[PDB]
C-alpha cells in the first residue's frame, strides 16, 4: 500500500519520493484518517511541484475531508499564491464551503493574505458568501479594522 | 504638667506634621535647633510649651513627636530639611517599601515589618513623661500607611495605654490633589478598624483646604505646601489650648467633654476665619463679631458639607488675638438670634469660649497675611454625615463589582472586612439620623 | 521599590530591548561606555532603578539578554550600546526555536532556562530592595513567546512577592504572514494572564498601520516600526526613572491600574506621532496633545477606544507647559467623553508632568489605559487561531515536542473567557 507513502512523501515535499511510489501504481487520491489527499498536504506545505505532478496525474482538486475543506481551502489559509493560482487553473471551486460555512476567501481574509483575496476575487469569489455565524469576506475586515482588506473587497 | 506625644503617620501625616511643628516652634520661640533664649528652666520646667516639648542637659527642647513612614523619601527630607537638629533622630521611623496605596499592605503585609519598632519608640517617648495625656495621630484617609499601618497603631496603642486618649486629625480625600483610586477604600476600612480606638477625630477635606487656598489665598494651583501651612494653622488653633495656659480644653480628655457627646459621633467639623492673602497684607482688621460670623459661612468649613442641614451638638469658639470678652458674648449673643443655628434638643444651646491673646503667627514665606486676631469654631454638627456619605457612594460603585479588592486580599486581608467595614458606616450615617439631620 | 531587573528574549525581545537602552541611556547622559555625561542632575536620582553603578563611577544597564539563537546576541554587540551590558548577562543557547511555541518552552528553551536563572538570581542579590522584573518580546516567536513564557513562571515562583511586567509585541499578517503564529502568541496569553501583574501590548498591526496609513511609509521596516516602540516603552517608564512629584513604581502602577486580576493588559498611546528623522512642524500645544493621545490613531495596540470604555487610565506630560492647561483639557476630554469611561470607578484618569522632554522633541504625551477594547486585540488573534487549529495544520511541529493537542484548547478556551471578561464590564452599569 503505497497510498499512506505517497500522503508522508507530499506532506515532507520529498519529490523524487512522490515520483517513484506514483510509479509503482500509488494511489494519487489516497485519503488518510480525516480525509485528505496527497494534494491537500502538498497544498497544505507549499509544495508546488508536487501539487502540479499531483494535478497531472489525475488529483480531485475539489477533493473534501471530513471537514469539507479542499486543497484551495489550505492553500488560501495559509498563504501559497502560486498554489492558488495552480490550483485556481485546474479548475478549482472557488466558492467551495466547508463544514464551518468558511470559504477560500474567508480564510484568506482571516489569515491576511491580500494578494490571495484578490485573486480569489478576480475568480469569481462569492463575497456575499456567510459562514455560521452569517459573516461574509467583508464582514470580517469590517470586524477586525483590517482597512487594507476592505478596500480590496470593496472591488 | 501633662504631655501629650504626637505620632506622623503616611506622607500627609509626615508632610502636615512638618508644617505644624514648623509653627510650633515660631509660636514658643523655639529655633529649628531647639534653642529658646527666654526660657527660666534650662533643663526642665513645666511652662506650657512643656507639654509638647522636652528639654535635655543642654537647653534644647526637642519635639515630643514621632514620624514614621513605610518609605524614607519623604522623612529623608526631614532629616536633611531645616529642621534636622530638632527632632529625636530615632523618632524618625522608616521601611523600605510602602504600603503602595494598599490598606491591606500598610496593616498587615508591610505594617508588621516595623509595627513594633514604632510601639517601642514610643515607648521611650513615654517614660520621659510625668503624666502622658495621650496621642495626637496625623495621618491621610487614601494613604496605604495613613490608613492601613495608622489603624494598627492605633489598635496596638489602645491596648498598651488603654488609659490615655487618642485625637486624629484625618486628611479627607479629593479629587482635585488625590493619589490613587482605591482611596475611598482604605477610607472605610481605616475609619471602620479606628471608630472604636479614638476619642476625637478632626477631619480636612483636601478639597476645602484646595478652595480656600484658591479663592482667598488667590493660588492658581496650590501645592501641598500651601495646603499644609494652612492646615496647620487650624491645628494651631486646636493645640493652642494644649500648648499655652488653657481655660478651654485644657487637657485631651477636655476634647471629648465638650466635643464628643457620644463615643461614636466623634467627628467635630472645624471652621477658620479668617484667611487673607499675604498679598493684601493691608486690609482692614475684621472685628470680633466678623471672623464669628465668618465661621458660619460654608466657604470657611475644614470640611465640605452643609450645617444649616443638621443639628448641632457641641460648639467651641477658640479665639486668637487682640479679642476681648466683652466682644465675644455679644457676637455670640447675636449668632443665637440672627442665625437659626439648631442644637439638639438634649444638649446645652450653648457655647464654650476659650480665648488665646497671642497674636495668630503665620510662617515666613507663607500665603497668609498676619491678622490682629482670629477664631477657629469646633462644632459637632451632623451635617459632617454628608462627607461620609459621599465617601461611601464611591466605596459601593467599587465594591459593587468587587473593583480592585483582589489586592487587599492578597496582601493578608479578607473580603469580609469590606462588608463588615462598610456596614459599621451604614451603623454610622444612622447614628447622625437618630440625632436629626 | 527601587531596582527593576529587564529582561529580553528573542529577537525581537533583544531588538526593540537594545532601543529602549539606547533612549533611556540617552535621556540620563549615559554613553555606550557606561559614563556619565549629562547637564542635568535630576537624570541621576533615580537612575539605580535601571543601572548598577560600577566602583569606576560607571553605570551598567541591569538587563538579561536571552535567545535560542547565537545570532542575534552578535548583532546586539555591534550595535552602538553593545558593550554596555555585562558580558556575563548574555544567555544564547546554540539551535534557534525555529518559530515553535513548543520548542522554546519545554524542549530547547528548557535547557537553557536554568542558566538564566542563575543570571536573574545573581541581579537581584545585589539589590537594595528589588521593584519587580520587566520582560520584553515577541508574542508570535519561538524564543521570546516559548521560552519568554517558561522564564515568567520560573521568577513568578522564586519571586513571588515581585513585580512582573511585559512588554509583548503581538504578532500581525500586516509584518510577517507565518499562520504558526497565532499559535504561539495564544498559547502565550494564556500565560500572560496567570503570571503577569502588568503588560504592554505593542501590536505589530497597529505599528504597520501608523507607519503605512499615518507616517505614508510605504513600505514600513522593523526599524519604522521600533522607533515606536522605542518611544512608547521610554514614555511608559518615564516616571519610574525620574524623580517628579510621583516617585511612581510598578505595584502603585498595578494597583490603581489593573481592577480585576486577569484584566492586566494595557494599551498604550504615543504623541506626537514622528517618523524617524521627522520631527516636522512646531511640536504641538497641550491640547492638541490631549486629543491626540486619547485618539485611536496614537494607539500602539490595534483598537479603537471608543468601541469599548475606559476602566483606568494614565498619562505622562513630558515637557515644559502649563500644569493647569494639562488639567482643563484632560478635563474637558473626560467630561466631553463621559460615556468612554466606566462610572463604577470613580476619579479614574491620572496625569502627571515631567519637565525633561524626550531625543528631538519638545512636548510629548505618553497614555497608559486599561479599556474593553483591548478585546478586538484578542478577538483577531483568536480568530486566527481558530482558522488555523480548525484544520489542524502544522500541529506536528508542537505535538512532536510533546505538547498536547489539549493544551491548544486550552489556550484558546482561556483566551475566549478574556474577552468574555472585558464585554462584562463594558455593558455593565452602577444601577
Ligand atoms: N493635605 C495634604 N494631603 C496630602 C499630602 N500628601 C499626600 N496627601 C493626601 O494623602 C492621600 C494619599 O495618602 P498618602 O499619605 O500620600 O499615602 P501614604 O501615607 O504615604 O501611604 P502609601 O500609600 O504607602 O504611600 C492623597 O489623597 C493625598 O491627597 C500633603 O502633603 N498634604
Ligand atoms: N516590532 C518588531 N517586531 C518584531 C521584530 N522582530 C520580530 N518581530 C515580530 O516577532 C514575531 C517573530 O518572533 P521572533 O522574536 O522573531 O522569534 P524568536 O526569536 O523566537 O523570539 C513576528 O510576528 C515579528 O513581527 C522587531 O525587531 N521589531
Ligand atoms: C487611574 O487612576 C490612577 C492610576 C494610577 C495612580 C498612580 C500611579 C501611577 N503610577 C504611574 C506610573 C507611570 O509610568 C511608570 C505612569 O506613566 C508615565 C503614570 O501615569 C502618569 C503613573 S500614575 C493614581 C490613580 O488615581
Ligand atoms: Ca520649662
Ligand atoms: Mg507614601
Amino acid at each position: 500500500d503505497l497510498g499512506k507513502k505517497l500522503l508522508e512523501a507530499a506532506r515532507a515535499g520529498q519529490d523524487d519520493e512522490v515520483r517513484i511510489l506514483m510509479a509503482n501504481g500509488a494511489d494519487v487520491n489516497a485519503t488518510d484518517a480525516s480525509g485528505l489527499t496527497p494534494l491537500h498536504l502538498a497544498a497544505t506545505y507549499g509544495h508546488l511541484e508536487i501539487v502540479e505532478v499531483l494535478l497531472k496525474h489525475g488529483a480531485d482538486v475539489n477533493a473534501i475531508d471530513i471537514m469539507g475543506s479542499t486543497p484551495l481551502h489550505l492553500a488560501a489559509l495559509i498563504g501559497h499564491l502560486e498554489i492558488v493560482e495552480v490550483l485556481l487553473k485546474h479548475g478549482a471551486d472557488v466558492n467551495a464551503v466547508d463544514t464551518w460555512g468558511d470559504t477560500p476567501l474567508h480564510l484568506a481574509a482571516i489569515m491576511g493574505h491580500l494578494e490571495i483575496v484578490e485573486v480569489l476575487l478576480k475568480h469569481g469569489a462569492d463575497v456575499n458568501a456567510q459562514d455560521k455565524f452569517g459573516k461574509t469576506a467583508f464582514d470580517i475586515s469590517i470586524d477586525n479594522g483590517n482597512e487594507d482588506l476592505a478596500e480590496i473587497l470593496q472591488k | 504638667m501633662r504631655e501629650c506625644i504626637s505620632i506622623h503617620v503616611g506622607q500627609a501625616g509626615v508632610q502636615i506634621g512638618n508644617a505644624c511643628w514648623e509653627l510650633y516652634c515660631l509660636e514658643h520661640g523655639i529655633q529649628p535647633d531647639g534653642q529658646m533664649p527666654s526660657d527660666k528652666t534650662i533643663g526642665g520646667g513645666d511652662d506650657s510649651f512643656n507639654t509638647f516639648f522636652s528639654e535635655t542637659g543642654a537647653g534644647k527642647h526637642v519635639p515630643r513627636a514621632v514620624f514614621v513612614d513605610l518609605e524614607p523619601t519623604v522623612i529623608d527630607e526631614v532629616r536633611t530639611g531645616t529642621y534636622r537638629q530638632l527632632f529625636h533622630p530615632e523618632q524618625l521611623i522608616t521601611g523600605k517599601e510602602d504600603a503602595a496605596n494598599n490598606y491591606a499592605r500598610g496593616h498587615y503585609t508591610i505594617g508588621k515589618e516595623i509595627i513594633d519598632l514604632v510601639l517601642d519608640r514610643i515607648r521611650k517617648l513615654a517614660d520621659q513623661c510625668t503624666g502622658l495625656q495621650g496621642f495626637l495621630v496625623f495621618h491621610s484617609f487614601g494613604g496605604g500607611t495613613g490608613s492601613g499601618f495608622t489603624s494598627l497603631l492605633m489598635e496596638r496603642l489602645s491596648v498598651d495605654y488603654g488609659k490615655k486618649s487618642k485625637l486624629e486629625f484625618s486628611i479627607y480625600p479629593a479629587p482635585q490633589v488625590s493619589t490613587a483610586v482605591v482611596e475611598p477604600y482604605n477610607s472605610i476600612l481605616t475609619t471602620h478598624t479606628t471608630l472604636e480606638h479614638s476619642d476625637c477625630a478632626f477631619m480636612v477635606d483636601n478639597e476645602a483646604i484646595y478652595d480656600i487656598c484658591r479663592r482667598n489665598l488667590d493660588i492658581e494651583r496650590p501645592t501641598y505646601t500651601n495646603l499644609n501651612r494652612l492646615i496647620s494653622q487650624i491645628v494651631s488653633s486646636i493645640t493652642a489650648s494644649l500648648r499655652f495656659d488653657g481655660a478651654l480644653n485644657v487637657d485631651l480628655t477636655e476634647f471629648q467633654t465638650n466635643l464628643v457627646p457620644y463615643p461614636r459621633i466623634h467627628f467635630p467639623l472645624a471652621t477658620y476665619a479668617p484667611v487673607i492673602s499675604a498679598e493684601k497684607a493691608y486690609h482692614e482688621q475684621l472685628s470680633v463679631a466678623e471672623i464669628t460670623n465668618a465661621c458660619f459661612e460654608p466657604a470657611n468649613q475644614m470640611v465640605k458639607c452643609d450645617p444649616r442641614h443638621g443639628k448641632y451638638m457641641a460648639c467651641c469658639l477658640l479665639y486668637r488675638g487682640d479679642v476681648v470678652p466683652k466682644d465675644v458674648n455679644a457676637a455670640i449673643a447675636t449668632i443665637k438670634t440672627k442665625r437659626s443655628i439648631q442644637f439638639v434638643d438634649w444638649c446645652p444651646t450653648g457655647f464654650k469660649v476659650g480665648i488665646n491673646y497671642q497674636p495668630p503667627t503665620v510662617v515666613p514665606g507663607g500665603d497668609l497675611a498676619k491678622v490682629q486676631r482670629a477664631v477657629c469654631m469646633l462644632s459637632n454638627t451632623t451635617a459632617i454625615a454628608e462627607a461620609w456619605a459621599r465617601l461611601d457612594h464611591k466605596f459601593d460603585l467599587m465594591y459593587a463589582k468587587r473593583a480592585f479588592v483582589h489586592w487587599y486580599v492578597g496582601e493578608g486581608m479578607e473580603e469580609g472586612e469590606f462588608s463588615e467595614a462598610r456596614e459599621d458606616m451604614a451603623a454610622l450615617e444612622k447614628d447622625y439620623e437618630e440625632v436629626g439631620v | 521599590m527601587r531596582e527593576i531587573v529587564h529582561i529580553q528574549a528573542g529577537q525581537c525581545g533583544n531588538q526593540i530591548g537594545a532601543k529602549f537602552w539606547e533612549v533611556i541611556s540617552d535621556e540620563h547622559g549615559i554613553d555606550p561606555t557606561g559614563s556619565y555625561h549629562g547637564d542635568s542632575d535630576l537624570q541621576l536620582e533615580r537612575i539605580n532603578v535601571y543601572y548598577n553603578e560600577a566602583t569606576g563611577n560607571k553605570y551598567v544597564p541591569r538587563a538579561i539578554l536571552v535567545d535560542l539563537e547565537p545570532g542575534t546576541m552578535d548583532s546586539v554587540r555591534s550595535g552602538p550600546f553593545g558593550q554596555i551590558f555585562r558580558p556575563d548577562n548574555f544567555v544564547f543557547g546554540q539551535s534557534g526555536a525555529g518559530n515553535n511555541w513548543a520548542k522554546g518552552h519545554y524542549t530547547e528553551g528548557a535547557e537553557l532556562v536554568d542558566s538564566v536563572l542563575d543570571v536573574v538570581r545573581k541581579e537581584s542579590e545585589s539589590c537594595d530592595c528589588l521593584q519587580g522584573f520587566q520582560l520584553t518580546h515577541s508574542l508570535g516567536g519561538g524564543t521570546g513567546s516559548g521560552m519568554g513564557t517558561l522564564l515568567i513562571s520560573k521568577i513568578r515562583e522564586e519571586y513571588p512577592d515581585r513585580i512582573m511586567n511585559t512588554f509583548s509585541v503581538m504578532p500581525s499578517p500586516k509584518v510577517s504572514d507565518t499562520v504558526v503564529e497565532p499559535y504561539n502568541a495564544t498559547l502565550s496569553v494564556h500565560q500572560l494572564v496567570e503570571n503577569t501583574d502588568e503588560t504592554y501590548c505593542i501590536d505589530n498591526e497597529a505599528l504597520y498601520d501608523i507607519c503605512f496609513r499615518t507616517l505614508k511609509l510605504t513600505t514600513p521596516t522593523y526599524g519604522d516600526l521600533n522607533h515606536l516602540v522605542s518611544a512608547t516603552m521610554s514614555g511608559v517608564t518615564t516616571c519610574l526613572r525620574f524623580p517628579g512629584q510621583l516617585n511612581a513604581d510598578l505595584r502603585k502602577l498595578a494597583v490603581n491600574m489593573v481592577p480585576f486580576p486577569r484584566l492586566h493588559f494595557f494599551m498604550p498611546g504615543f504623541a506626537p506621532l514622528t517618523s524617524r528623522g521627522s520631527q516636522q512642524y512646531r511640536a504641538l500645544t497641550v491640547p492638541e496633545l490631549t486629543q491626540q493621545m486619547f485618539d485611536s490613531k496614537n494607539m500602539m495596540a490595534a483598537c479603537d477606544p471608543r468601541h469599548g470604555r475606559y476602566l483606568t487610565v494614565a498619562a505622562i506630560f513630558r515637557g515644559r507647559m502649563s500644569m493647569k492647561e494639562v488639567d482643563e483639557q484632560m478635563l474637558n476630554v473626560q467630561n466631553k467623553n463621559s460615556s468612554y469611561f466606566v462610572e463604577w470607578i470613580p476619579n479614574n484618569v491620572k496625569t502627571a508632568v515631567c519637565d525633561i522632554p524626550p531625543r528631538g522633541l519638545k512636548m510629548s504625551a505618553t497614555f497608559i489605559g486599561n479599556s474593553t477594547a483591548i478585546q478586538e486585540l484578542f478577538k483577531r488573534i483568536s480568530e486566527q487561531f481558530t482558522a488555523m487549529f480548525r484544520r489542524k495544520a502544522f500541529l506536528h511541529w508542537y505535538t512532536g515536542e510533546g505538547m498536547d493537542e489539549m493544551e491548544f484548547t486550552e489556550a484558546e478556551s482561556n483566551m475566549n473567557d478574556l474577552v468574555s471578561e472585558y464585554q462584562q464590564y463594558q455593558d455593565a452599569t452602577a444601577d
